């Protein structure tokens, strides 16, 4: 009869912008009685309020899919846990944004669950990318010892091997770092000069003070920085030539929200069918059942394709994630960023301003730089090697 | 050792020899955790790093 | 001073005789049981967390036990987060609850009583080699982790000496169809398709076992999540009855806090307060307790995830009269069972090439 979502915003200034996403219902497929209502409303200051007004305030407004953005407060996915678990519950997907959370992806824990964003796992696929089209070979990397870092991990020797002989020091330290150094010379013998960072944003800070009594900024050496781990403290005492990425449409939530309401809107023109459509189990004094066309139309909605927006590229994999986003990395030039390049599936690198490295150099170091001094083994055997 | 010698002599290397640890030259073998084979000796010194 | 909740209203009258049944069960110095019966019912995620955070602030109930009537695991993720929120141990006996979490999120202290999908894998993995049935074809359906459910296989697969094969090659669900899907069944290496299956998904597979001619004993199954002569593993499903699955899920948590106590006397008031404060970060120790608690004759330790290491697992062949009985059990790998293992060609289960 209806039909209407719900979204859970940031602030409540912000909510009269998300009006304007559904108030437009008529021009949108078919049109025959699509008038969304948004029922939107602030997030609760902490995570218990939330469990006790989702079941009665927005799912009670018959709401198909759900918006959430990042909180204001520096949290680590405060909003969307609770909800995620609360809808999964009643079985009711959810689009995020701005949530770049890696722990977002196994189906176990959040089988509903969607973000228009990929979060710091799919930083290493575009990070593959890079040494491509900068010939090196040889790599290490230092990462921290949480799902959220790790997630990196995994990521780039599943696509390393193919095109790699893999990875030649993967070490990693404990997202608790006090004054961890035994870590930095413990890895000082490779010789790769290609290290890359994929921890949090307070522990590449702290690693970046470690890395300075033994010069390890010097030139000869290229670094690989997140994108989380380069405003706020991480950008002190760090390298000057730090080539780290960010995205285009960070902390942009309408443009996201207009791509996301186009595709919320759109899944349900194509709902209407023969099949079961009833609408999410109503009330809340009592509620175990499951509607049966949640899974029905959720393939709809990952399958959909939406060329508007940012390039028209919002495409889903088997998770929720943007394909081919661009991320366009930066580069670190005293104390401030500068854009070189830009990711379209194939990465892009315009001339723009020059690129610099460590220690002050431009030209891009290879990082080998051999060792001359090698270790032998060798075994008593009398005629041979005498003891 | 002394074919070692003129090998440094080429390809202007240097090196340190040390001994093998455990003293046997090397075969894969699995270990009593299931069947995750690894080598020993200098084999293992080799693959370990 | 434990809280005790439940989920059915069949089990609303045993809440009444449940309570003393536990108080004088576990005796520990030091510690009183007051055991808390509850009235809420239904799945709704507004009565989970609403008498709990009553429960909490004002009784102050330490060790919370989770019987389930159904098996449908949704509501696991709303209890899981409420542990973590409240930094307090919870355990579940039977139920919903039995599938494990993973991952869960960082600093939960949410616990299972049950034994992990990776767990129930590894104690399969010794009927196949003892009944000598090496060679089966890996089979599962859409599962929200099968990927990983799968992943175990291959790691379980060419471990040893023993020559395992997997086919990792199965989708199961309705609208490839089950002959299409019996069709893709025939892609096989013996009379064994260990199939991996959720409760809701038993329904169209059981029929297409039918099509396919599994019904028979010739062709045999291996439900491993959660037709005759198919062969599982509850996990000590029906073990503990009533009265010990309540009663061996207190000791533990009681227990708990022993270890802590010995070190330093200090009662960690974190139950006490669910909303009063406003604060987050006032947890510690979650899992730092919890190593070598053992109770009825069993290692009851748990994993840093919060599930059992050394359960008293059970294995469940399906008879023909729609009963599920133990029919064999792993205690530190003791696969003596019963029904003699020699068998074969006879019981449970080509003369051109096979000749006596």
């Amino acid at each position: 009869k209806i039909v209407n979502i719900g979204a859970v915003l940031s602030t409540r200034k912000h909510e009269q912008m998300f009006r304007e996403a559904v108030n437009q219902a008529n021009k949108r497929h078919g049109s025959w009685k699509i008038q969304l209502n948004a029922t939107s409303v602030t997030h609760k200051p902490n995570a218990i309020q939330m469990a006790l007004s989702v079941c009665e305030d927005l799912i009670s407004s018959q709401v198909y899919a759900i918006l959430v953005s990042h909180p204001p407060t520096p949290n680590d996915h405060f909003t969307p846990t609770p909800v995620s678990y609360t809808a999964g519950f009643y079985r009711i997907p959810v689009l995020g944004l701005t949530t770049r959370m890696s722990i977002y992806s196994d189906k176990s824990i959040h089988l509903s669950f969607l973000r228009t964003v990929p979060p710091y796992s799919h930083q290493s696929s575009v990070w593959f990318e890079m040494m491509r089209v900068y010939s090196w070979n040889h790599i290490i990397l230092l990462v921290s010892d949480d799902h959220e870092g790790r997630a990196a991990q995994k990521r780039l020797e599943t696509l390393l091997e193919e095109r790699e002989s893999k990875a030649e020091k993967v070490l990693q330290f404990d997202p608790g770092t006090k004054n961890v150094t035994a870590l930095l010379m413990e890895a000082k013998e490779l010789e790769a000069r290609v290290i890359i960072l994929s921890a949090s944003e307070d522990d590449a800070a702290t690693v970046y003070r470690a890395a300075a009594m033994l010069n390890m900024t010097g030139s000869g050496y290229v670094w690989l920085v997140g994108e989380r781990e380069i405003s706020g403290n991480a950008l002190r005492y760090a390298p000057d030539g730090i080539l780290g990425l960010q995205l285009i449409n960070g902390k942009n939530e309408s443009a996201h929200i207009s791509d996301a309401v186009g595709v919320v809107a759109q899944a349900v023109h194509e709902l209407l069918e023969k099949e079961n459509i009833t609408d999410p189990p109503r009330g809340c004094v009592g509620n175990t059942n499951i509607w049966k066309t949640g899974p029905l139309f959720k393939r709809v909605l990952m399958s959909s394709k939406y060329a508007d927006g940012v390039t028209g590229r919002v495409e889903f994999n088997e998770d929720g994630d943007r394909k081919f986003a661009n991320y366009s990395i930066m580069n670190l030039q005293n104390r401030k960023l500068v854009q070189v390049g830009i990711y379209n599936g194939t990465h892009v690198i315009p001339n723009d301003r020059k690129i610099i490295w460590p220690g002050g150099e431009t030209e891009k170091p290879r990082g080998y730089q051999m060792s001359t001094r090698l270790k032998i083994v060798t075994i008593h055997q009398e005629p041979f090697v005498y003891v | 050792i002394d074919l070692l010698i003129k090998l440094a002599r080429t390809m202007n290397f240097t090196y340190e020899v040390h001994l093998v640890a455990d003293g046997k030259f090397g075969t894969q073998e699995r270990v009593n955790n299931s069947n995750k084979k690894e080598w020993n000796g200098m084999m293992g010194e080799l693959l370990s790093g | 001073n434990v809280a005790l909740v439940f989920s059915g209203p069949a089990y609303a009258a045993e809440a009444a005789r449940l309570g003393p049944a536990v108080a004088a069960a576990v005796r520990s110095p030091g510690l009183d049981v007051r055991p808390v019966a509850l009235v809420l019912n239904g799945s709704d995620p507004r009565s989970l967390v609403l008498q709990l955070c009553d429960l909490l602030s004002g009784l102050r109930v330490h060790g919370v036990v989770f019987e389930d009537d159904s098996r449908a695991p949704a509501v696991a993720p709303i209890l899981d987060f409420l542990s973590a929120q409240t930094s307090l141990p919870i355990v579940a006996v039977h139920g919903g609850a039995a599938l494990v979490l993973t991952p869960k999120e960082k600093g939960s202290t949410f616990l299972q009583l049950g034994s992990s999908t990776e767990q129930q894998l590894q104690v399969i993995f010794e009927v196949l080699e003892e009944y000598d049935w090496t060679s089966f074809v890996a089979v599962t359906t859409r599962a929200p982790g099968h990927r990983a459910f799968l992943s175990y296989i291959e790691v379980l697969t060419d471990g040893s000496l023993v020559g395992w094969e997997h086919r990792g090659a199965l989708t199961l669900d309705p609208g490839a169809g089950e002959a299409v899907l019996s069709a893709q069944l025939r892609s096989v290496s013996a009379q064994i398709r260990l199939l991996f299956c959720a409760r809701e998904e038993a329904e169209p597979v059981f029929r297409a076992a039918e099509e396919a001619g599994l019904t028979g004993s010739g062709y045999v199954w291996f439900m491993v999540g959660p037709p005759a002569g198919l062969f599982a593993v509850r996990s000590a499903g029906w073990r503990d009855d009533l009265a010990r699955r309540v009663a061996a899920g207190v000791a533990v948590v009681a227990r708990g806090a022993q270890a802590l106590l010995r070190d330093y006397g200090f009662l960690p008031e974190l139950g006490h307060d669910c909303r009063a404060q406003n604060r987050t970060h006032r947890g510690e120790s979650l899992h730092r307790y919890f190593m070598n608690i053992t109770w009825d004759n069993r290692d009851y330790s748990f994993n840093e995830d919060g599930f059992l290491v050394n359960p008293s697992l059970v294995v469940i062949s399906l008879t023909r009269d729609r009963t599920w009985e133990v029919v064999g059990s792993w205690e530190q790998q003791t696969l003596r069972l019963k029904y003699p293992l020699w068998s074969r060609y006879g019981r449970f289960l080509d003369d051109t090439q096979h000749l006596t």
